[PDB]
């Protein structure tokens, strides 16, 4: 049955974008700003042509600092290549060519458009970038919609951009190989792409911790990046993308559906503007100070209630709305994570309060944590795995798919894009690192951007529905 | 309907594929042998044994509507649900009568309902008992059976490339054959089994005779598929099966390059 | 213009390979059969008989049992032949000490080896050869350093980089540092497990200790030693070798996480940073995913595999950990010139047996034949040598060029390949014996395929064109003998006459990045080490260091690797000799035996 | 540009179905019925509720021969339970449990249906069949497509079938993970749901060989079992599964496109006649009569025409239409496989005509075969693993995603599906043993059962866009 009760949708200066919106017109199933964002980061890729061109041209193709040598300067080695030195050396170019491919990139992108598009009606953009270093694809629903993968962008712009220098160039046997290296990298030897010049927002597809966990492999950094490190906007887009990947887990059904759009709506879309007035009641003081918020602010609502005083005078809290208690302190726990890691500017001890929002909130209340374990439990995992010799790395390398992170049902991931957001630069392997060219090609996109105020108004184009 | 050409027949070993693998060329008897030697060499079913089955007759088996299958009349094996059965023969390198991809290409021409592998030891052909039955005459008493270089063997089949033996007879670690009295004769079945009676083959043809009819290039006699001067030469220079592989590479590779490439050439 | 056979007068000892199989003359088409008492003319299926009798008493299981070989015929009814390594005659260099064997007399030759000798199950070399590739983890340092010198706050100078490669030699196999009552490994167990750099740098290799560094100066000629420094540049890169034992216990997927863990503590202890400050996960992270090379990628769920498997190994990799490119035999062995069939024929070697009995078999099939004398026929009594040289002699004097100088068009390729093709079925075709002794159209066909790519690859200077040579064998074996190989042998020859210089999307890819896992090659046996060594050779010939990474061929140029990657075939008879001492052994933890 | 050129479908009794169809027209990317195809395959599952009830009941969870037991006669065994027996052993049953699923498959398909719907009308349908013992379920394309993953109908099915089952019976907190079990299997010890009562036609989400290759996962037995071994019709349906896998695979884009579409039009759809002419010309005689009625039909239609004549009389052909010219062997390589394992009804030389029509086609024209080297090497690979000890299986277990035989571009598979539809029961890995569910339950569907007039239909709608 739809999810019928009513939210306020508010923005990250804490003022209402849309009211009265019931709660079925956010979720995923339904929003069309939130399927669109799932369209697009299935129907996108980046063509890097700087990086072909520079591959082809040097032997430095695909990772791993491979270099297929071409040696220009064979008769200056002390070698002799003829027994006795009857012949003097002679040098030979095998692996390695020159191709204008940035310069061209203009009539490169009209080529790849006509190869890629199904129909001329179709919505198929390819847009040149980077003065023409990079080219931003983004296929038709037609093409992307003929099977049932996700991958069909990646593989139908490599195909294409191969057989079209192929073509364009006129190019000998010789260079189909060579040419295949420079948008494919390593594949089929990788099943990815590896060290290819065709870039998806999205992992390989053999990548999942399980069915449905696609738009959960996507790290914090690139959230971060694509965002500029705008805090709730990273939050907005990091919770989106796991509320569309716990749909896909099957997990946004039945009686756990409401608790799973709770999350969604008021961790990662201000509703109520609950993330917002907690941070701003807090943010003079301590993750503490946010404990003590989140607690008043049930209260105030009636989310919760006094059950029982002890003789001590302690009173264990009962939830009056259990799936929205979960959701408050999910809200909690970002604030949290803004207001101890903002004070500092520093991300790192993000993992410390995922754990110790949530340890401070039962033993405060008498009432579960987010996830009846799985907010200390992650807590406890990502501190470990961001701060110890056995896996892990800094908070942005962390998704949805990572082992350390997963269990969480979708409300660690964000407060991971808020802390990296708020980071004054105390990383090796921030957004800069990771994930530059997604932030700067895939950051152009409005809707991966500024996703709130897109998710808001399509929740009220829809409102009436339900 | 089109008449094939099958394959380059430019000499007399290109010239004896060809008879080998053209359905309407008679392949000449040059052996008798009795229903019930017939069988005890094949050694999967034994004179007056009934015809084991796999599946049931097929009229039987509720076959559905299907307007394609209409069209393949079913071999008599196949009526009856016979079991499929394998019998594999093994040629010599020097110079047997039939080799082993001329055997698939004779295969796919003269016989319906085959399954058949090819080896450099062994080439394999199944199929429902009976139809195997009557390839077998064709396999064992023409011409393309040489009893000294082509013979029948289910396992430990080691041989096509060893040395002949003193008699000119190819080695089989099991001993199935045995040269008595000039002939050449089976003293075990195929699958290296007592028999009751040696099953007698008949006498081996010469050297010379097995170079008149062999399908194979051998350079020690003098006729290589290549010969010295014929790397790089021009086509017209070389044995036609040599332009033939040429022209074959050339294709594979401009056309898995681009097809258009090949066009008009 | 052609020089007496190497497979019937080997170039120094005058060894004839192929007669010494039967004490007759090869070119005669005469045997006995049936005379050779099966079994008992071999010494080691003998030994085993015996051996398996008192097996069979202990453990009430019988167990080898050469009369239940099929309807009463030992094997044994021809000559169970015995093998020479090709090509011992002619080394002269290499004769160090090695952590496996007191030195190898250079130019001593290994003769009368039984196929069970050259059995990877039996043979410890080859064994230890692929446990070495895939025991070693790369890195580089830089990013490491700069976390030490701006997020925490201290200068990396030699000094301390230094005491960091002590740290990690100490806990890398045996020990710990940092923590009270800690459990430690015995370090007998482990002495085959250190860590090493490299750097292009020669002012901070100087300045660092000699004890943990490959010194690319010292290990390659000046000019291999200006490439590869060109390429590391003003950088550190680390290689550590866990224990063997450690993936013997598991897989080569452990060695990234091992050295990610010993590192991380090597960073710790040597720069005293506090135990879980957040630094530590950028150490670890980047030694198991942000500045790392593998020897092999991970591999899909049919055969799933992490990182540092066999078939995770791409062709050229293969290529460039092996190390004959450096060594006298391949610089100076053509009358002074440079020998790149030497390396072709040297690379090809592990590049075969590791990925047809370390990978097709020990990992995708198996049983108790490691499909040896399969592949003993590639490196044995001087077949393949002959024909490959064949084709370089053949080609020198057409093109009146030196290696790697033949312009690399189709029709040369064409040409090389038709008379390499010749010269193979001339010699299989007026020498019984030698037909006889590769009874297996695989090993012939093989053989003809390989020693045409070889000859391509060293005369062009083109892997691609080289590896495209192989595939057009097949019409010129197929239309000679009506014959190829086992069953399944073809599919990647039929393929790649095609897919060669094609682009479809799972077809293209250059033959250095190639690999197991290039579909067409997943299966098969007898064909990738082929390839293996053209791609070497390739690059050989044309001037270059190596053919694929730098990073690699620099990595694997160091003494204390248990494997002398210098001269693998030689190392395999050394193993067939039993003389290979590995490492990995439990000996200091188990009762005597 | 679009694929003008008119071909007509002719149906499997050799009648045509439509006329003047441009090649367009029968692609994955605009035919309707080949994308419903895809679609249909994503979007349903099957739910066995007499497998889980089975399961629940016994304690025989999932595969493997598992069983977890309950011991009923404890005072039977012969063992005290209690030092010195002082109190007599007792009983329990605690990993088990009755439950009249099928029973009550009516009401289940309606709360399953409930909880897997977004709006109403959406196209959520669940049919009970098997007199209550399997669901058909098909989701609706709003919830398929909320986000970028095909296995959203397997998760969604198992969580609501584990929720409504849960809440029907009102189980206690004991039952979880053994509801859980019944419905997923060993999910998440396993990807898979494995052993597991909710079915897909698609593999698990983890096993593709490169990306693009999920509508390549399917048996051949499958499909049989599907089209009810009716022999063109289940070509027709490996045919298509190919063309949209060779899609997602990148490979129907730019210069191979054209290839590509005729591979599909020609040995999948009957175009022209060919197969069915091939076949009605040859049928009577061996692998060679269909080589020489190929060859024939390529001369009669201006495919190929002489190029030289050798001085021995040998004549090559040259392909005036390259393409066309493979993709009249595609056609023929089926017609093959339907006359010589037709002739015989069993399935097993399919590898063998796969290899040698192949290699009568190149001998006896001069001009490649199938896929220029393909067509060969995967009747060499095929026949290898189909006939020795070293892995493989028999002719219905190979797909296109098994390395065995995934090489050829599109043309392989359709041969297996012909050669498996005509055998009369000589294998032990028939469609029978793999996929008697498959075929009972998902051949119900006509488009799957029998594509070809769907197809045809669906290319005449739309014949007038190009
Ligand atoms: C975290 C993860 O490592 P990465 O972060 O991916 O490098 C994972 N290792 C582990 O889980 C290490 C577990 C053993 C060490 C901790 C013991 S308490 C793995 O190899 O996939
Ligand atoms: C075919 C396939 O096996 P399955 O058919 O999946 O059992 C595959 N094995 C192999 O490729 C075996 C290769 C080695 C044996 C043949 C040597 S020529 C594998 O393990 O995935
Ligand atoms: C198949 C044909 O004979 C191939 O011809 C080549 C020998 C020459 O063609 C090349 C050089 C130009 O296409
Ligand atoms: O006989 S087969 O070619 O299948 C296997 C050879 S090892
Ligand atoms: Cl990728
Ligand atoms: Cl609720
Ligand atoms: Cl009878
Ligand atoms: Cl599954
Ligand atoms: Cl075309
Ligand atoms: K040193
Ligand atoms: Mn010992």
């Amino acid at each position: 049955a739809y999810l019928t009760e009513k939210i306020d949708l508010y923005g990250d200066n804490g003022k209402v974008l849309e009211s009265d919106i019931p709660l079925e017109a956010v979720t995923p199933v339904q929003n069309p700003a939130v399927r669109e964002l799932a369209s697009i980061f299935k129907r996108s890729v980046a063509v890097n042509l700087g990086g072909a061109q520079k591959a082809l041209s040097t032997g430095h193709y695909a990772n791993e600092y491979i270099h297929f040598p071409d040696i220009p300067n064979k008769d200056k080695l002390g070698i002799k290549s003829s027994p006795g030195g009857k012949y003097p050396p002679k040098s030979v170019k095998v692996r390695t060519m020159d191709l204008p491919l940035v310069d061209d990139a203009d009539d490169i992108a009209a080529r790849l458009k006509e190869r890629l598009q199904v129909n001329p009606d179709d919505g198929t953009e390819v847009r040149v970038m980077k003065k023409g270093n990079v080219l931003y694809v983004k296929i038709s629903e037609q093409l992307a919609n003929t099977g049932v993968e996700y991958t069909t962008a990646l593989t139908t712009t490599a195909q294409a951009m191969t057989d079209l220098v192929m073509e364009k160039y006129d190019l000998d046997f010789h260079a189909s190989p060579l040419v295949h290296c420079a948008f494919y990298g390593r594949y089929p030897q990788t099943y990815e792409f590896m060290g290819g010049n065709v870039i998806s927002l999205l992992a390989a597809s053999c990548a999942n911790e399980g069915p449905g966990f696609a738009m959960r492999n996507i790290m914090a950094n690139h959230i971060v990046a694509a965002t500029r490190k705008r805090t709730l906007e990273a939050v907005a887009l990091s919770s989106t993308l796991e509320a569309i990947g716990h749909v896909e887990m099957g997990d946004a059904i039945g009686r756990w559906r409401r608790w799973q759009a709770l999350v969604h709506a008021c961790q990662g879309l201000n509703a109520n503007n609950v993330v917002y007035d907690l941070v701003k009641e807090a943010g003079h003081g301590c993750t503490g100070d946010v404990v003590a918020a989140t607690v008043g602010r049930a209260l105030e609502d009636g989310i919760i209630s006094v059950k029982k005083t002890l003789p001590s005078g302690y009173k264990f809290y009962t939830a009056n709305d259990p799936s929205m208690w979960n959701a408050y302190v999910c809200a909690g726990l970002v604030a949290a994570v803004i207001v101890n890691q903002g004070a500092a500017r520093a991300a790192q001890g993000v993992s410390s309060t995922l754990l110790y929002f949530n340890d401070l909130i039962e033993h405060e209340t008498g009432l579960p944590h987010a996830g009846y374990g799985d907010g200390m439990g992650n807590g406890v995992s990502f501190s470990f795995f961001s701060h110890a010799i056995y896996g892990g790395g800094s908070p942005g390398i962390f998704s949805g798919n990572h082992i350390v992170t997963r269990h969480s049902k979708g409300f660690a991931i964000p407060v991971i894009a808020a802390a990296v957001s708020l980071d004054s630069g105390t990383a090796v392997y921030g957004p800069e690192a990771t994930s530059g060219l997604v932030g700067d090609i895939f950051g152009e996109v409005d809707l991966i951007r500024r996703p709130m105020e897109a998710i808001a108004s399509a929740a009220a184009e829809i409102k009436d529905k339900f | 309907v089109y008449q094939r050409q099958f394959l380059p027949a430019d000499d007399r070993v290109t010239k004896n594929r060809k008879k080998v693998v053209d359905p309407s060329v008679k392949l000449e008897k040059i052996r008798t042998l009795s229903d019930k030697d017939f069988l005890t060499l094949i050694g999967h079913r034994h004179l007056g044994e009934a015809y084991r089955s796999v599946n049931p007759p097929l009229a039987e088996i509720g076959e559905p509507e299907d307007p394609i299958r209409e069209l393949v009349p079913p071999t008599e094996g196949a009526k009856a649900g016979d079991r499929v059965c394998t019998i594999i023969m093994t040629d010599s390198v020097y110079n047997p009568p039939i080799a082993h991809y001329t055997r698939a290409w004779m295969y796919h021409n003269r016989f319906r309902g085959i399954d058949n592998g090819v080896y450099s030891g062994r080439v394999t052909l199944e199929m429902r008992e009976r139809d195997l039955e009557e390839a077998c005459r064709t396999l064992f008493e023409t011409e393309i059976c040489d009893a000294s270089r082509d013979q029948v063997r289910q396992y430990t089949c080691t041989g096509h490339s060893c040395r002949l033996d003193p008699d000119g007879m190819m080695f089989d670690p099991i001993e199935r054959c045995i040269m008595s009295g000039g002939n050449v004769v089976y003293q075990k079945d195929s699958f290296g089994n007592p028999v009751d009676t040696p099953i007698n083959m008949g006498k081996p043809l010469s050297e010379e005779e097995l170079i008149e009819r062999t399908v194979v290039y051998r350079t020690d006699r003098g006729e290589p598929m290549t010969r010295e001067g014929d790397p790089g030469a021009p086509d017209e220079e070389v044995r036609e099966a040599l332009q033939w592989s040429r022209r074959i590479q050339w294709l594979r590779m401009l056309g898995n390059m681009v097809p258009d490439k090949i066009k008009g050439m | 213009k052609y020089p007496k056979q190497l497979f019937l007068e080997s170039k120094n000892s005058k060894m004839n390979s192929i007669e010494m199989k039967y004490g007759q003359d090869p070119a005669i088409n005469r045997a006995e059969f049936h005379v050779y008492g099966g079994v008992r003319q071999s010494k080691r299926k003998s030994e085993a008989w015996e051996a398996a009798k008192r097996i069979t008493k202990e453990r009430g299981i019988p167990n080898y049992n050469p009369d239940l070989h099929l309807k009463g015929a030992q094997m044994g009814q021809k000559v169970l032949q015995t093998y020479r390594i090709t090509g011992l005659d002619r080394e002269w260099a290499g004769g160090e000490d090695t952590p496996a064997h007191k030195g190898w007399k250079p130019g001593t030759d290994i003769a009368g080896l039984e196929m069970d000798d050259l059995n990877y199950e039996n043979n410890p070399a080859m064994q230890q050869c692929y446990d070495d590739m895939r025991r070693t983890a790369i890195n580089g340092l830089s990013i490491a350093h700069e976390t030490i010198e701006r997020r925490f706050g201290k200068e990396v100078t030699p000094e301390t980089i230094n005491l960091y490669f002590e740290m990690l030699n100490h806990n890398i196999g045996a020990g710990a540092i940092m923590m009270e009552h800690t459990a430690e490994t015995n370090p007998e167990l482990v002495k085959d497990s250190y860590a090493k750099c490299f750097t292009g740098n020669d002012e901070l290799a100087d300045a660092l200790d000699q004890r943990f560094l490959i010194d690319i100066n010292k290990m390659f000629p000046k000019y291999q030693a200006d490439q590869i420094k060109a390429e590391v540049g003003d950088r550190i890169f680390q290689v550590a070798r866990i224990p063997t034992m450690a993936v013997r216990t598991s897989d080569g997927g452990l060695s990234r996480a091992w050295v990610g863990q010993q590192a991380s503590l090597a960073f710790l202890c040597a720069y005293d940073i506090p135990a879980g400050d957040a630094v530590t996960s950028d150490f670890v992270f980047t030694i198991k995913h942000g500045d790392v090379v593998f020897m092999g990628t991970q591999l899909p769920y049919r055969r799933a595999q992490r990182n540092n498997s066999a078939g995770g190994i791409a062709l050229g990799y293969y290529s460039d950990c092996n190390q004959t490119s450096r060594t006298p035999e391949a610089l100076e062995g053509l009358d002074g010139g440079i020998d790149p069939v030497k390396v072709i024929v040297e690379a090809l070697t592990p590049g075969c047996v590791i990925t047809d009995q370390g990978w097709l078999h020990n990992y995708l099939a198996g049983g108790s034949s490691g499909w040896s004398n399969y592949i003993i026929s590639v490196y044995t009594d001087e077949v393949l040598e002959d024909y490959g040289y064949h084709g370089a002699i053949y080609a020198m004097d057409k093109w009146k060029c030196g290696v790697g100088e033949v312009p690399n068009t189709y029709e040369n390729m064409m040409t090389i390949a038709e008379e390499v093709s010749r010269w193979s079925q001339k010699n299989y075709d007026e020498y019984p014996g030698l037909m006889e002794a590769h009874f297996g159209g695989s090993q012939r066909y093989s053989i003809q395929a390989a020693a045409s790519g070889a000859a391509v690859g060293a005369m062009t200077g083109d892997p691609d064109l080289g590896n495209a040579a192989w595939h057009y064998n097949t019409p010129l074996c197929k239309e000679h003998y009506l014959r190829l190989g086992f069953y399944g042998h073809d599919l990647q020859d039929q393929q790649n006459m095609g897919h060669t210089y094609s682009y479809r999307s799972d077809q293209g890819i250059p033959y250095e990045l190639k690999g197991p896992n290039y579909p067409d090659f997943a299966m098969n046996v007898g064909h990738m080490g082929g390839y293996i060594g053209i791609i070497a050779g390739a690059a050989h010939a044309r001037g270059a260091a190596y053919s694929t990474n730098p990073i690699i061929k620099a990595a694997f140029a160091d003494p204390n690797l248990q494997f002398d990657f210098r001269y693998p075939r030689r190392e395999f008879g050394i193993g067939g000799l039993r003389q290979f001492m590995p490492a990995g052994e439990r000996d200091a933890v188990i009762p005597p035996h």
